[PDB]
RNA sequence: GAAACUGCGAAUGGCUCAUUAAAUCAGUUAUAGUUUGUUUGAUGGUAUCUACUACUCGGAUAACCGUAGUAAUUCUAGAGCUAAUACGUGCAACAAACCCCGACUUCUGGAAGGGAUGCAUUUAUUAGAUAUGCGAUGAUUCAUGAUAACUCGACGGAUCGCACGGCCGCCGGCGACGCAUCAUUCAAAUUUCUGCCCUAUCAACUUUCGAUGGUAGGAUAGUGGCCUACCAUGGUGGUGACGGGUGACGGAGAAUUAGGGUUCGAUUCCGGAGAGGGAGCCUGAGAAACGGCUA
């Protein structure tokens, strides 16, 4: 279903032609499919516990920490292949004027699967390791508006 | 061109110069490596066999042996290889030098040669006599070795035999004997005892600790079985 | 030599950096492996920073490849490269790199699968009932079965060559091995 | 820099040491060892700068290379060697036991402790964890290393550790209504009980302390250790009793002792 | 005890401000994304298995000595010795337990024998729970355990100083140096957010030949278009991108002080960069080193 690539695609360390079944077994065991909690207040979505697709840079899913800064934004851009820029707007203050100026910083965020987004919802980043060249932060929750 | 001819089973050496180039004519074209029948190079060379050792040429540079050539190259040397010695220079430094290569040619000015095969008529400089060697051996095995002694034979009492004495320009009285290296004594045994103990108390540490540790935890285990019962 | 800063690239937003500083030591790159299948087994030693070791393999000839069902590792000998998946040419050059399709010699798993479960693919009483114990749950994927028949099975490296030295992997199975099947018939 | 730093400059040296200004360009770089180099005070500076044994660097050294001073019963020949919080600094020819803790203003104290004092000192716990082949084992922020620990013992506790047998005899629990004394920051120095705990997600957790006399400051987990159960600390406490008075008492009393 | 071999150091310090305008740098973050000689605290059990030194293995070389070459250099070639904590080997004090095969067998069994088994590497399988045992985090198939194997493993002491003792030759103290693992300390590398002067007589810029992202690999100490193959068309911009200037290293700070501000910051502290300009590299824990080498 999600074999839309020249190589196999699937969970790191997720054993599937076993002898026995993964009843019983906890995610990640057995060949049941593999999934965690970021922490921090945040919940795993509910597409992601039950979906298939494969994505080694989910939070949820994949082989990726979230911990540093958690950002709050709006949805930018969403023409990248699971990844989006989030446009941070806030004020700048002009010391000598006493007064403050528009300023707005673009991020690039990677977005798993498991989230639908669109250009102008509000979605909250948790930083991670470099995943490319200017993506440092993933999206951890989507509010459609 | 000159000639370093050493003597290794007598420890000769001796400096030889030719001027004629039929003799020379038999040098020529060789290398490093190999042997050159003495008979060419004078009269009093009959029989005798050299073996060619190197050489400098007329600017210094010395044969590198491998380098097939004539003339002279530049390659980049390694410290501690033949013509780069690279004293007082750093460790992994490295130094293009200029060397002349391994095939005899006109422009040599010295060549090095060992004497390989002894000819029917002695040398007066070379053969006649025989530098004794200054230093006896060292390591006990050596020793051992050199006076053919046995497992029990005291290679100690042995080391007397090639002790040196001399009178020092004071007019005392001196003697000087090595020593002995690699020789088992009480000291090295007592050494190794104390290895083996050290080993064996730390594996005795070791499995005490283990064993205590088992038992605080039985009996922290004991006691929370006990209250879950109640 | 290669590097592996990002001095040289452009900005996010198309810019062009100015150079303000010199490569250094410890950001470098090395040349590739390119390891190959050859009789002629060449592992040459890396010293790396911090005084490590890396193992660089020119030649391999066998690997340590495990059959997961089974739950066996035997060292084989890697018979060909198959399927690369990203890039073609690694194919027909027999590159030797993680994650490449290979056919191992089957015959280590063949003289298990004889001892372990007494089936081909004296003996005593206690033996006998242990064979037997162990067919009651005797599976085995048709596929693997047609597989061992031409001597040769299916399997994906899982080492990387070009750092430890070693072609280890795994045999292919269920839905992979189908994938990478579908992928080779044409 | 292409490597290590073997040099410190005097300015650059930490504040609490109290260097002169023109005393020189350089000043003593702490060694690798149990105590981190800004929460040190290398053995050069006790034995010169505090105690005046020493009048000079090589006075210093001389008295060193002699096996004279042990650092928590090991006898100690590095001059830059970090000795920390808590550390027990003996000499034995002098008969003098010293132990290294924080006054009120932050600034190590060799407080003078008897004998039976000098045999023992307190640790705090990193972490816990399984080394290798399952053994369990804890890390002091001393960079002792401890198997077998007790399995109560967990992470911000404080253990008492015999020196002559190196073992753990006792251990406090991090817990609300202990006595603990602050090793970092503005409040470093100051003792008191804790009240509550603050924890954050992914944040440093703040602990609230009340002194003696009722004042309360805050201070993070990190710079917080406990020196005994309930309100009684294990160990004598410096002149003070960690204590922090201000300026206006503080000139008030210095008054009163002028006259 | 000179000399010499061996080991270590020379990557610190000192000097300067050329390059460099989100770059360096300041504050504030992260490594669950890595390396780290050394110090401090803990931890080291299977090598020969049929050769068969372990009461102790082997071959060299310096200094030295003596034949020298060249105008010449810590430029250089032969010859004769002799050491090791140099070099290369090698018994490595002795076990148990676990796992596999397993003759034989009173046979749902247990059994001789054999294989494997230190630590390290690589890949697989498996455990690592918690609305009668089982560790840690906000968060990890994390720490760690077990099995199958793998590697032609620089590992697992052929070293040195003091003393001089107890049993009946066997044991025995205090140290030095050295090898490996973890933790720690001394640090680096990369990294999050926000912040910089003048200029529009600079409005579009980046994308063949990486620009933005994805997949799989290679390389790296490690993350990452860092590089390769394939794929998609993305990425920045009047909230000033891109381009240009600076007699621009940044900061801590300096001058002047109602307040607000203006001007300065090459220079002793912190961070960065450079060694006439580039480039490449060996040694090493650490250098793209320059009182190191190569072009
Ligand atoms: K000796
Ligand atoms: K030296
Ligand atoms: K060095
Ligand atoms: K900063
Ligand atoms: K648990
Ligand atoms: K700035
Ligand atoms: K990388
Ligand atoms: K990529
Ligand atoms: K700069
Ligand atoms: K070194
Ligand atoms: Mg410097
Ligand atoms: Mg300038
Ligand atoms: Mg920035
Ligand atoms: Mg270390
Ligand atoms: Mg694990
Ligand atoms: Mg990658
Ligand atoms: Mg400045
Ligand atoms: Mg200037
Ligand atoms: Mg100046
Ligand atoms: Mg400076
Ligand atoms: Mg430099
Ligand atoms: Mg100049
Ligand atoms: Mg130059
Ligand atoms: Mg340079
Ligand atoms: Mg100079
Ligand atoms: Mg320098």
């Amino acid at each position: 279903a999600e074999q839309t690539e020249k190589a196999f695609l699937k969970q790191p360390g997720v054993f599937l032609s076993s002898k026995k079944t993964g009843k019983g077994k906890r995610p990640g065991k057995g060949g049941n499919r593999y999934f965690k909690s970021i922490g921090l207040g945040f919940k795993t979505p509910r597409e992601a516990t039950e979906g298939t697709y494969i994505d080694k840079k989910c939070p949820f899913t994949g082989n990726v920490s979230i911990r540093g800064r958690i950002l709050a934004g709006t949805c930018h851009s969403a023409k990248m292949n699971r990844t989006i820029i989030v446009r941070r707007n806030y004020l700048h203050y002009v010391k000598k004027y006493q007064r403050y100026e528009k300023r707005h910083s673009n991020i690039p965020a990677h977005i798993s699967p498991c989230f639908r987004v669109k250009e102008g919802d509000h979605v909250i980043i948790g930083q991670c390791r470099p995943l490319s060249k200017t993506v440092r932060f993933n999206v951890l929750k989507v509010i459609p508006a | 061109m000159k000639f370093n001819i050493a003597n290794p089973t007598t420890g000769c050496q001796k400096k030889l110069e030719i001027d004629d180039d039929q003799k020379l004519r038999a040098f020529f074209d060789k290398r490093i490596s190999q042997e050159v029948s003495g008979d060419a190079l004078g009269d009093e060379f009959k029989g005798y066999v050299f073996k060619i050792m190197g050489g400098c040429d007329k600017q210094g540079f010395p044969m590198k042996q491998g380098v097939l050539t004539p003339g002279r190259v530049r390659l980049l040397l390694y410290r501690g290889t033949p013509c780069f010695r690279g004293y007082g220079r750093r460790n992994g430094e490295r130094r293009r030098k200029s060397v002349r290569g391994c095939i005899v040619s006109p422009d040599l000015s010295v060549l090095n040669l060992v004497i390989v095969k002894k000819g029917e008529n002695d040398l007066p400089g070379l053969t006649d006599t025989e530098k004794p060697r200054m230093r006896g051996p060292k390591r006990a095995s050596k020793i051992r070795k050199l006076f053919n002694l046995s497992k029990e034979d005291d290679v100690r009492k042995y080391v007397n035999t090639y002790r040196r004495n001399f009178t020092t320009k004071n007019g005392k009285k001196a003697s000087k004997a090595p020593k002995i290296q690699r020789l088992v004594t009480p000291l090295t045994l007592q050494r190794k005892r104390a290895r083996i103990a050290d080993k064996k108390k730390r594996i005795a540490k070791a499995k005490s600790e283990a064993a205590e540790y088992q038992k605080l935890l039985a009996s922290r285990l004991k006691e929370q079985r006990e209250k879950r019962s109640e | 030599g290669i590097s592996r800063d990002s001095m040289h690239k452009r900005r996010a937003t198309g810019g062009k950096k100015k150079a303000w500083r010199k490569k250094r030591k410890y950001e470098l790159g090395r040349q590739p492996a390119n390891t190959k299948i050859s009789a002629n087994k060449t592992v040459r030693r890396i010293r790396v920073r911090g005084g490590n070791v890396k193992w660089r393999a020119l030649r391999l000839d066998t690997g340590n490849y495990s059959w997961g069902s089974e739950a066996v590792t035997r060292k084989t000998r890697i018979l060909d490269v198959v399927y690369n998946a990203s890039n073609n040419e690694l194919v027909r050059t027999q590159t030797l790199v993680k994650s490449a399709i290979v056919q191992v010699d089957a015959a280590p798993f063949k003289q298990w699968y004889l001892q372990h479960y007494g089936v081909d693919i004296k003996k005593s009483n206690h033996v006998l009932r242990k064979i037997e114990t162990r067919q009651k749950d005797r599976k085995l994927d048709p596929h693997i079965e047609e597989q061992f028949g031409g001597g040769r099975l299916l399997a994906c490296i899982s080492s990387r060559p070009g750092q430890c030295g070693r072609a280890d992997g795994y045999i292919l199975e269920g839905k992979e091995l189908e994938f990478y099947m579908k992928k080779l018939q044409k | 820099a292409r490597g290590l730093k073997k040099h410190l400059k005097r300015l650059n040296a930490p504040k609490h040491w109290m260097l002169d200004k023109l005393g020189g360009a350089f000043a003593p770089k702490p060694s690798s060892g149990p105590h981190k180099s800004r929460e040190c005070l290398p053995l050069i500076i006790i034995l010169r700068n505090r105690l005046k044994y020493a009048l000079t660097y090589r006075e210093v050294i001389s008295i060193l290379m002699q096996r004279q001073v042990m650092v928590d019963s090991k006898v100690r020949t590095d001059k830059t060697y970090p000795a920390g919080f808590m550390d027990v600094v003996s000499i034995p020819k002098t008969n003098e036991n010293f132990r290294l803790l924080y006054d009120t203003k932050g600034r190590f104290r060799l407080h003078s402790v008897r004998d039976e004092e000098a045999k023992f000192k307190l640790c705090k716990v990193r972490s816990v964890q399984f080394g290798q082949k399952g053994i369990p084992y804890l890390n002091t922020y001393d960079g002792r290393t401890i198997r077998y620990p007790d399995p109560l013992i967990k992470a911000n506790d404080t253990i008492k550790l015999d020196l002559e047998s190196n073992k753990i005899v006792d251990f406090i629990k991090f817990d609300v209504g202990n006595v603990v004394m602050v090793t970092g920051g503005r409040n470093r120095g100051r003792v008191g009980v804790i009240k509550n705990r603050e924890k954050h997600k992914g944040s440093f957790e703040t602990v609230h302390i009340q002194d003696a006399l009722g004042h309360e400051f805050a201070t993070r987990l990190g710079n917080v250790f406990t020196l005994g159960k309930g309100t009684k600390p294990w160990v004598s406490l410096p002149k003070g009793k960690g204590i922090k008075l201000s300026i206006i008492e503080e000139a008030r009393k210095r008054l009163a002792a002028q006259s």
